[PDB]
């Protein structure tokens, strides 16, 4: 099986179809990136207030 | 046979109005190309009237071109997204109205908007089929925007084209490389075989020199990855579009041009046949995508009852 999955890699045109977009998880990945970033720099600003 | 395949199409049309536009793997003919490639000019030769060439104008929002064929005298109408059914009366009045629609739907020109418009023509002279015109990939900044508008178009397109029963119709100027062309890269991500991708040729009126002729020889023997091959659409003179001379005359003026020059005669007959069949080819593909999809359509709907009811 292991050796067989390395056979898949040999084509160089299939990369974008093998990766095919869901695409609403991907649509949400940008929003979550922000929201956790925003909660970080919120936790940071507050951390400095009490310190 | 001819009669009974009509209301099978009219089911999908019924679905796309009444039912959910999201998720569902709905049969659908999708047009891909860049703003100034003239992907609008194909549908104008295809139906007679559609959105003006003007100063660089293409659609800024998904434009549903419903074509219906019946014996009595022609009519036009468009359904607005605000729940308004508009009678334009004769199909000569169509260009004036649609240009207004686009301009409104996109926020007074902003370049992107994903709100549908649904246009219908019923006439005796049009093939009866439904094509969906996605916004054409602009290569320059739309108005003063903080965008990036062409990226936003790509994102709209990828969502439509990725579904199974979506037919991918790609529009390539004959002297430009197909392989190079952004539309075919985009459709290669959702179709690497060339199975539901169709290539339609435009602008045969700028081939002057033999560099052009060498590209024509190459698409003849088809080294590009298309398995449904290629079709040649005559893109219609500045007088014809301006005065609106009939599609029964245009059938004669399109067919005449290709037959008389032998090189075009050759490209045409190799690609399909001497009498163009694009509409009857699209109708064939449409109906073959529909009648394999009836158990799968029955099952998505049935499933989404249970997901949203929980």
């Amino acid at each position: 099986l292991q050796k067989a999955m390395m056979q898949i890699l040999q084509e160089k045109n299939r990369y974008s179809w093998l990766l095919q977009e869901q695409s609403e998880t991907a649509t949400k990945r940008r929003i979550l990136k922000e929201r956790i970033y925003r909660l970080t720099q919120a936790r940071h600003a507050l951390c400095q207030f009490s310190s | 046979y001819e009669q009974k395949v009509r209301p099978c199409i009219d089911l999908i049309d019924s679905l796309r109005a009444l039912g959910v536009e999201q998720d569902l793997a709905l049969p659908a003919i999708a047009v891909i190309g860049d703003q100034s490639s003239g992907k609008s000019s194909v549908l104008e030769a295809l139906s007679g009237v559609a959105l003006p060439r003007g100063s660089g104008i293409v659609t800024r929002c998904p434009l549903v071109l419903k074509l219906k064929k019946q014996p009595c005298e022609a009519w036009a109408g468009r359904i607005s997204y605000r729940n308004t059914e508009l009678e334009l009366q004769d199909p000569g009045q169509v260009e004036k109205e649609i240009h207004k629609a686009q301009n409104v739907m996109a926020g007074n020109g902003r370049g992107i908007s994903h709100e549908l418009i649904s246009l219908e023509i019923t006439s005796p002279e049009v093939p009866d089929l439904t094509i969906i015109d996605l916004p054409g990939i602009t290569r320059v900044a739309v108005d003063n925007q903080p965008r990036d508008i062409g990226l936003q178009i790509k994102a709209l397109i990828k969502k439509y084209i990725q579904r199974q029963q979506t037919i991918n119709l790609v529009v390539v100027p004959c002297n430009v490389d197909i392989a190079t062309t952004e539309a075919l890269s985009m459709a290669h991500e959702v179709d690497p075989e060339g199975d539901r991708t169709i290539g339609i040729l435009t602008k045969p009126d700028l081939m002057d020199r033999g560099t052009e002729k060498s590209v024509m020889n190459v698409v003849r023997n088809l080294t590009y990855p298309l398995k449904k091959g290629y079709m040649i659409v005559k893109c219609r003179g500045q007088q014809e579009i301006t005065n609106r001379l009939s599609l029964a005359e245009a059938t004669k003026k399109e067919i005449t041009f290709f037959q008389t020059h032998p090189y075009f005669r050759v490209l045409l007959e190799e690609g399909s046949a001497t009498v163009p069949r694009l509409a009857e080819r699209l109708t064939t593909e449409l109906i073959m995508h529909i009648q394999k999809s009836l158990p799968l359509l029955e099952g998505q709907i049935r499933e989404s009852h249970q997901k949203a009811t929980e």
